[PDB]
């Protein structure tokens, strides 16, 4: 859809992974460490496609790692549950 | 284009090699009718004839100032400016991106108090023709009232600038509800920028240092007061503290701790808002002996 | 009286909770451009609602009724779908010994014979699960300035009025 929603949506993804990985910190904790990684790694791909200026493809990809996300989230809230 | 201050117009452009621009009228600022020739910048060529004028604004040999005549006497004078878009994307040549707290960071706000006044910084390699203006309010839709100072050179390593703020009508003890807004102009020749910041006052407090740290030996009792620039009363705006010996660090809401001078004697103290989780201040240090 | 020392000791330990309880972002991510009008909705301790120094000391009642409304109306939210549906967050987690300590502090407040309990204003939340782990972090942040004034006005009262 648009190019401008698609840089927003990544910064909340980012800001949310940066949020969680140092939550984390202040308590398998290396799978899932490993896991956040390949996300931003993925991450950086992704903005590499965008800075070349498919569609499709990244929107499908932007749902995609948002359900990682929200799998890492709902293990970290019980782990400290 | 739009009217940016009296006589002063911004021509907004998609900025490319060969872009062929935007065509532009301008209308001479007078009653009178008959008579009027047109000239750029100082050449006296005359460019054209009328109450108006049209032209194709397209690079910055097109901007400049424009002033119409009549009888030999100068009417009204239009300053243009270019605001380059470049790729869907306003240019942002003047300032230089601090990407700190994240991308796209230019300005730089921090108060030392729940005064409703702060401080604004941002940094430019640019020497030349430059002149900064700031405005400010608190909301967007229902704009309130901030009265800021001018933009003036504040050290020199990278030029940083700084302005100063208050809010019209602040209210130190309420919940912020909606957030500054700061706005600043930038103007290079002919090229036109602009940048915004948009913040609370809690989430860019930084206090001042520990005032008049002190030392009271025991068979080393530390002793420090709230900085004369921190919000009252203190029973309200309270203050938490680190106490560091140098890691062995220590925690207090009080202004007075025990410690003892391990090392050569390094000890040093720092505040925090007790209640809101903003910016430590700087270190206090006194030696230890 | 209002009990204030009992006051200080939890709302200083919902401030620790607040910004414990949950993951946080930078103060200035997750900003959109709908957030200007969605803040009026929610209540805010504002200028003139008595909770200054000054309005403490003339009639402490106007602040606590207001400090009451917004633990009343946090407390409902943090019992919402917003928090409770998907990805679910158990009422052991920290933010569930978060909403008992709204919940610990507003009964705290209501004195004896004043009825402060009104109706919420649920409209309805968010159905994708994304939306609704956004929309926390805006809560929860918002949550966070609004104790900070809770938290001050009683520790000016323990150590001012009692
Ligand atoms: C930072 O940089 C950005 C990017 O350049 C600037 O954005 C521009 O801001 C100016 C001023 O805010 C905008 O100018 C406005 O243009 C409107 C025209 O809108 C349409 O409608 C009219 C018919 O109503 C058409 O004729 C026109 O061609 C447009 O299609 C004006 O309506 C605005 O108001 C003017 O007129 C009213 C009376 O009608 C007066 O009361 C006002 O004082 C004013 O004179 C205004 O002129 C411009 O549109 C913005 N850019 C874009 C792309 O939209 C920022 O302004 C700049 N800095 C700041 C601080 O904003």
């Amino acid at each position: 859809m648009s190019i401008q929603e698609i840089q927003k949506e990544i910064a909340q993804i980012q800001a949310v992974i940066a949020g969680i990985q140092k939550y984390i910190y202040t308590m398998s904790i290396e799978e899932i460490q490993k896991q956040i990684a390949a996300i931003q790694c993925q991450i950086a791909a992704i903005q590499k496609q965008i800075y070349a200026m498919s569609i499709e493809e990244i929107q499908k990809q932007i749902a995609a790692i948002q359900e990682q996300i929200l799998a890492i989230y709902k293990q970290i809230m019980a782990m400290v549950t | 284009i739009w009217e940016l201050k009296k006589d002063v117009y911004v021509v907004e452009l998609d900025w490319y090699p060969d872009a062929p621009g935007e065509m532009v009228v301008l209308t001479c600022d007078t009653p009178e009718e008959d008579g009027i020739t047109w000239t750029l910048d100082q050449s006296s060529e005359v460019l054209g004839s009328g109450k108006t004028l049209t032209i194709q604004v397209k690079e910055f040999g097109d901007a400049g100032q424009y002033t119409c005549h009549k009888g030999g006497e100068v009417l009204s004078h239009s300053l243009l400016l270019l605001h380059k878009k470049e790729d869907g994307i306003w240019s942002t040549d003047i300032l230089k991106d601090q990407k700190e707290p994240k991308n796209k960071t230019f300005l730089r706000c921090e108060a030392k108090n729940y005064s409703g006044r702060f401080t604004c910084w941002w940094l430019t390699t640019i020497s030349t023709d430059l002149t900064f203006s700031v405005k400010s309010s608190r909301g967007s839709s229902d704009p309130q009232g901030v009265t800021c100072g001018a933009a003036t050179l504040s050290a020199e390593r990278e030029y940083e600038y700084s302005v100063e703020c208050q809010e019209d009508s602040a209210c130190p003890a309420a919940e912020e509800s909606l957030p500054i807004e700061v706005m600043v102009d930038a103007v290079h020749k002919l090229k036109y920028e602009n940048y915004t910041s948009s913040f609370f006052i809690r989430d860019i407090i930084k206090p001042d240092p520990p005032k008049n740290l002190q030392l009271k030996p025991l068979k080393v009792e530390v002793s420090w007061e709230y900085p004369d620039t921190w919000s009252t009363p203190h029973s309200y705006f309270s203050l938490t503290f680190c106490v560091q010996v140098q890691k062995d660090r220590v925690f207090t809401d009080k202004t007075s701790a025990t410690v003892i001078c391990r090392k050569n004697a390094s000890i040093s103290v720092r505040a925090q808002d007790r209640y809101y989780s903003s910016s430590w201040s700087e270190w206090a240090s006194v030696p230890c002996s | 009286s209002p009990a204030w020392t009992q006051c200080q000791q939890l709302s200083q330990k919902l401030c620790t909770l607040a910004w414990s309880a949950h993951p946080l972002v930078g103060h200035m991510d997750l900003r959109e451009e709908g957030d200007e009008e969605t803040t009026n909705d929610v209540p805010h301790i504002q200028c003139g609602d008595g909770c200054d120094p000054q309005g403490l000391r003339d009639n402490s009642q106007f602040c606590l009724q207001r400090i009451h409304q917004g633990l009343i109306f946090y407390e409902k939210l943090l019992g919402s779908d917003i928090f409770t549906g998907e990805p679910s967050l158990l009422p052991d987690s920290p933010v569930g010994q978060l909403h008992a300590s709204l919940l610990g502090l507003s009964q705290l407040l209501q004195p004896e014979g004043h009825h402060w309990e009104t109706q919420q204003i649920p409209s309805l939340s968010p159905s994708q699960p994304w939306q609704r782990l956004l929309l926390r972090f805006k809560i929860l942040r918002s949550l966070q300035a609004f104790v900070a004034v809770a938290a001050r006005v009683f520790a000016h009262g323990a150590a001012t009025l009692s």
